[PDB]
């Protein structure tokens, strides 16, 4: 979008001025107007991350069995305690089965 | 594989199936004179089926997903 | 499948080749417009010099080879 | 019941086409239809090739 | 009749298969060059000349 | 065709009773046209240049 | 010892030898190779070939006929370079079974390698495939019928022949309309056993079924400009004259003056003569005028302003088709007027056809030389109809010359066989074996035909058997549903001279083979 | 080692590309060798 | 389609395909010239075959064991790989037989190309087969003779 201003002999600078306020502002909306829930009810916590992790995964080849892959993350993420380690997380890959097949090990 | 017709043995095949209820009625390979694999003893297994068409599907949707090629 | 002996450049590739083209013919002599533009040295790898600032002129003597530039330099 | 509908590309939907005054010869797509078929026809009758 | 003729050579089969992926290939390409909102074809042949 | 078992000369004469019947509906589907008639050659002129 | 395997060497370089195991190998691979190729394209369920040329326009031919796929491919093999020779003068001596004759020679062949494994000396093969071919000729001939007498069995006679020899090709789509062209183009020939008389002329676009056989002539050639487009009642004058910067022969002479107003004098004269040239072919009163070479401005202009079409450069074949449907006479020399033959057509016109133009000879007064046009979709679809169409009219002109006719669907293989059996059965020594194995190709060639066309060949050809030998010589194989039938009331019928001629081309050949036990080589260049 | 009438058939019409492809610059070598040879050995010696 | 003749390689560089024809007509070239090989070695007027080593070592080696035969030789078509260790099998198991099976099983596969080419299924020759090879053995033992009695 930018790069006809700069053919026609435009300072970046004034580019450059203009992205970083533009970015500031756009990012203090976004700040502004995003939705929380002031009331940490357990059951509300539990939609709002299966609906992230649903809309995060609504694009892969799992795309199909979205909502249990789902449920089975965020089962996983919430018996983490405090810093949430990947490594704590483990993750195997066995040959042969269907998607459905895979479980998640308490 | 059996030398018969394709389109015509399946086609007899499956509407005998829709006729009488009777979904045992398959392809007589031996030409033993009856299409009855409960009475031909051909037996297998559902989890063996179930994993075919769920396999078949499963690998027939990563490869229509594809759409860019790379090779060096 | 087509067998054919060649290349083939189809949809949004072949486009920007084309506009490809003709941005760079323009950039040629975009240098060389309205009073403050200034002419050219052309050498034909001879020893020829033409200094020219016409746009004919310019179009004409250099060697083209993809399709839609040799259309500018005809238009 | 519509013998002339057909694909209308002004509109980007279907209507009649004669309001739409898109009308061809019946020797185009009588011919086409013979020599396509009568060229499928040739190509069936052959199941080898030879190199000479 | 039973198990009938044994397809003995099954490579006019392959030439059929050939010769019909050859026509289909044809067709694909010149398929979107037809109707009014075709575009056209760009070809440069063995010497310089070119025609679209 | 061939790939349910049919063999390629069966598709050759089901082909041409099928373009038979094809050029039937075809012709039934016309319309008389006179040379006279300067707009219905005007149209026919004008759907050949659409794709073009 | 043998020329190869010796302490010295006794040739050149690159020069090599075969003894007779090896030599018989390469001979029988080389001939079963040929067999198994040409093969597949025989009886009415054979298919085509795609011949590919590896030049450098890479011509592109369909065919089905045998002759014309041997000789357009590359065969280095000795023996099938014999074979490819036997299908090449089978199709000279007439236009069909160069299939049939290789496929016999392939099969014999195979049989004799057989008897060979088998410890048999070839000479004694030789000995009992000639008395073999001698039985089986004999059975042929005495099975031979003969209806020339009759003129309406006559027709019905070459009516079936021409449906059996356009039942393999590509024509067989539309039989019927084609074997009744081909009928009654052979017919107009009146007994001329010349096939160059019938020009095909083969014109892309249109079905197939379009082809017609023109009830007069046409001409690919072009009017003056000055002179008319259609006349009536036409006084056709047929010439094989200059008409073009008319020199005199006197190769030494030249003009020699000294002044220009002599060489003007002396090109008006040349002018003036001829003028006079073209006056005294008008004398003969004439409306059309065709000439086998060029006529140039002059000339032409004055047929013009007499109003006299010229057409002009009709080659040696043009001039003598013209001749032959309107009836005049190829002229040279005009000093005679009433000595000469006028030819004499209906009307002359200009017809369109395709996007060419040609000149359309109507209500001609003979007739007796046809054009049949010929309409497809591609042009080797026209190619392959022009061919079946000659394999037809050779064959209708064959049986015009010879009426004698022989049943054809395996009918005549399977009597030739059964005399052959039974002349085999009656024999001592392994001359038997060897009548046995010639009787057994005869029997292979219809199990082939059926093999073509998906059939139980096993079960058809043992019916066959069956039949001939209890004494029904009519049985033949029955395509139409995979059975078997008397082909006098099915109407399949062949040439005896083509189905004599496939037999004793493949026992000459098979024999001529056979008897070769060492292959020398000399270094190629 | 019997079948030595191979006959190709269908090998050639799916590699033409390639041997066409191989076949181009041959010839454009080609030319260069034969217009060379006319100078290179033909009165060199001589 | 096939795996060889399709627009697109599927293939390493070197790897090869042969369908059903072209496979059947290798079997049986291989096969075929195995067993004429190894058959002219065969009863008792027999004769014997040179065998010589294009190694370094170059050793000679005249026999009519049919097993030492076909061991020691170049063997490229897996059908005549096939039948090698048939026979190699067969020398192990019992000590004669090896030229005998080789040329049972030769002329066996000779007849079934004549039979394909007579338009036969493999597996209805496979069944005919299976039944000859069973009325066979049951003939052959109830033809034997035994005197394992009398010294
Ligand atoms: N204005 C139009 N609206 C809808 N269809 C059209 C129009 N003009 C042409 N067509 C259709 O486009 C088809 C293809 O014509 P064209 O693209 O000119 O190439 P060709 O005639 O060689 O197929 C015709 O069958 C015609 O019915
Ligand atoms: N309609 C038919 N019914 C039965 N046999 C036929 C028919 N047409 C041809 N044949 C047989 O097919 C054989 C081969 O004929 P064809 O393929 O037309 O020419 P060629 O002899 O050159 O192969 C002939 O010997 C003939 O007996
Ligand atoms: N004296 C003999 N008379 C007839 N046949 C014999 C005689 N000796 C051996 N044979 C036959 O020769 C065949 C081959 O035996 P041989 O070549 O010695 O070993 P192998 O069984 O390994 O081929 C046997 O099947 C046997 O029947
Ligand atoms: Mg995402
Ligand atoms: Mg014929």
């Amino acid at each position: 979008q930018v790069k006809p201003y700069v053919e026609e002999g435009l300072h970046p600078q004034i580019i450059i001025r203009a992205f970083r306020t533009a970015t500031q502002l756009a990012v203090n909306k976004i700040k502004e107007i995003a939705v929380t829930v002031k009331k940490a009810d357990k059951v509300e916590q539990r939609k709002l991350l299966e609906k992230c992790a649903m809309t995060a995964l609504s694009s892969k080849l799992i795309s199909q069995q979205k909502a249990f892959f789902a449920k089975m993350v965020v089962d996983a993420v919430m018996m983490l305690d405090d810093l949430l380690q990947l490594k704590m997380i483990g993750i195997k890959k066995v040959q042969g089965g269907a998607l459905e097949d895979s479980q998640l090990v308490a | 594989n059996s030398g018969m017709n394709p389109i015509q043995t399946m086609t007899e095949v499956r509407a005998r199936q829709v006729k009488e209820m009777n979904p045992a009625l398959g392809i007589d390979c031996l030409h033993k004179g009856t299409n009855d694999m409960k009475q031909q003893h051909v037996i297998e297994t559902l989890i063996g089926k179930k994993q075919q068409i769920s396999l078949a599907t499963q690998m027939v949707r990563m490869i229509l997903k594809i759409d860019d090629i790379r090779k060096p | 499948p087509l067998s054919v002996f060649g290349d083939r450049s189809t949809g949004e590739t072949i486009r920007s080749q084309n506009v490809m083209a003709a941005a760079s013919i323009a950039n040629i002599v975009k240098s060389s417009l309205g009073p403050v533009g200034l002419d050219k040295m052309l050498v034909d790898d001879i020893g020829d010099v033409t200094i020219t600032n016409d746009g004919a002129t310019i179009l004409k003597l250099l060697e083209v080879e993809h399709p839609a530039a040799k259309v500018l330099c005809e238009l | 019941g519509e013998k002339t509908a057909g694909i209308n590309v002004r509109k980007g939907g279907i209507s009649n086409i004669l309001e739409e005054l898109v009308v061809q010869p019946l020797l185009v797509s009588v011919s086409a239809l013979t020599l396509a078929t009568e060229t499928v026809r040739s190509i069936l009758k052959i199941d080898d090739v030879v190199n000479t | 009749r039973g198990k009938g003729a044994y397809q003995d050579r099954d490579k006019p089969a392959q030439i059929r298969f050939s010769n019909i992926s050859a026509a289909k290939a044809v067709a694909d390409a010149i398929r979107t060059s037809l109707g009014p909102k075709g575009m056209d074809k760009m070809i440069q042949d063995g010497k310089g000349d070119v025609t679209i | 065709l061939l790939q349910k078992g049919i063999h390629p000369t069966i598709i050759s004469e089901s082909f041409q009773k099928a373009l038979e019947k094809g050029i039937e509906i075809l012709t039934d589907m016309s319309r008389p046209v006179e040379l006279s008639d300067r707009e219905t050659l005007l149209n026919s002129a004008t759907t050949s240049l659409n794709s073009k | 010892a043998s020329l190869s395997l010796a302490p010295v060497n006794i040739f050149k370089a690159g020069a090599d030898e075969e003894r007779a195991e090896t030599a018989r190998l390469t001979s029988f691979i080389g001939a079963i190779a040929i067999g198994d190729l040409v093969k597949s394209t025989l009886g009415p369920k054979g298919m085509d070939k795609i011949l590919l040329s590896s030049g450098r326009d890479a011509s592109l031919m369909v065919t089905n006929d045998g002759a014309t796929i041997l000789k357009n491919i590359g065969v280095d093999n000795p023996a099938a370079k014999v074979l490819v020779d036997m299908s090449r003068v089978q199709d000279d001596e007439v236009g069909d079974g160069t299939t049939s004759v290789t496929v016999l020679a392939a099969e014999l062949l195979r049989e004799a390698e057989s008897l060979i494994a088998k410890k048999i000396h070839p000479q004694t093969i030789i000995a009992g495939w000639r008395e073999a071919t001698k039985a089986a000729r004999e059975a042929l001939l005495s099975s031979a019928v003969d209806h020339g007498s009759d003129e309406v069995k006559f027709r019905q006679d070459l009516m079936n022949i021409a449906g059996t020899t356009l039942s393999s090709k590509l024509l067989t789509h539309h039989k019927d309309h084609f074997t009744k062209l081909a009928v009654e183009a052979v017919l107009r020939l009146k007994g001329s056993g010349n096939l160059e008389a019938i020009h095909i002329i083969k014109k892309l676009g249109g079905s197939l079924a379009d082809s017609y056989l023109d009830e007069g002539f046409l001409l690919d050639k072009k009017i003056g400009v000055n002179q008319p487009k259609r006349i009536e009642n036409a006084k056709i004058l047929i010439a094989n004259t200059g008409m073009d910067t008319d020199k005199i022969k006197i190769f030494g002479s030249r003009v020699r003056v000294d002044s220009t107003a002599k060489v003007a004098e002396i090109e008006h004269a040349e002018k003036e003569k001829m003028k006079e040239k073209v006056e005294r072919i008008l004398k003969h009163g004439i409306n059309c005028f065709i000439n086998r070479q060029l006529i140039y401005n002059y000339p032409e202009q004055l047929f013009g302003a007499a109003g006299v079409m010229a057409i002009e450069h009709a080659d040696f074949a043009g001039v003598e088709r013209l001749a032959l449907v309107t009836g005049g006479e190829i002229a040279s020399t005009f000093d005679h007027p009433e000595l000469v033959k006028l030819g004499s057509c209906k009307l002359i016109e200009e017809v369109m056809i395709g996007e060419d133009k040609l000149i359309h000879f109507s209500g001609v007064a003979l007739g007796e030389a046809c054009t049949i046009v010929l309409r497809g979709a591609t042009q080797q679809i026209l190619d392959e109809a022009e061919r079946s169409l000659h394999d037809a009219l050779c064959v209708l002109a064959q049986t015009v010359k010879d009426s004698r006719t022989v049943y054809g669907g395996g009918c005549s293989e399977m009597l030739m066989a059964h005399a052959v059996t039974q002349l085999a059965n009656r024999t001592p020594g392994k001359e038997a074996v060897a009548m046995e194995s010639y009787a057994k190709a005869l029997r292979m060639l219809p199990t082939i035909i059926a093999d073509n066309a998906g059939y139980d060949s096993a079960d058809l050809v043992a019916q066959l058997r069956a039949a001939h030998s209890e004494g029904n010589t009519t049985a033949g194989l029955d395509m139409r549903e995979g059975t078997i039938g008397d082909m006098a009331i099915l109407g399949i019928t062949e040439s005896f001279q083509v189905k004599r001629q496939v037999l004793l081309s493949a026992a000459e050949a098979a024999e001529v083979i056979l008897r070769v036990d060492n292959i020398i080589k000399a270094a190629p260049r | 080692l019997a079948g030595e009438g191979i006959s190709v058939n269908t090998g050639p019409k799916g590699v033409i590309n390639d041997w066409r492809r191989f076949k181009q610059l041959e010839t454009e070598q080609r030319e260069e060798q034969c217009r060379e040879m006319e100078r290179l050995i033909k009165k060199l010696s001589m």
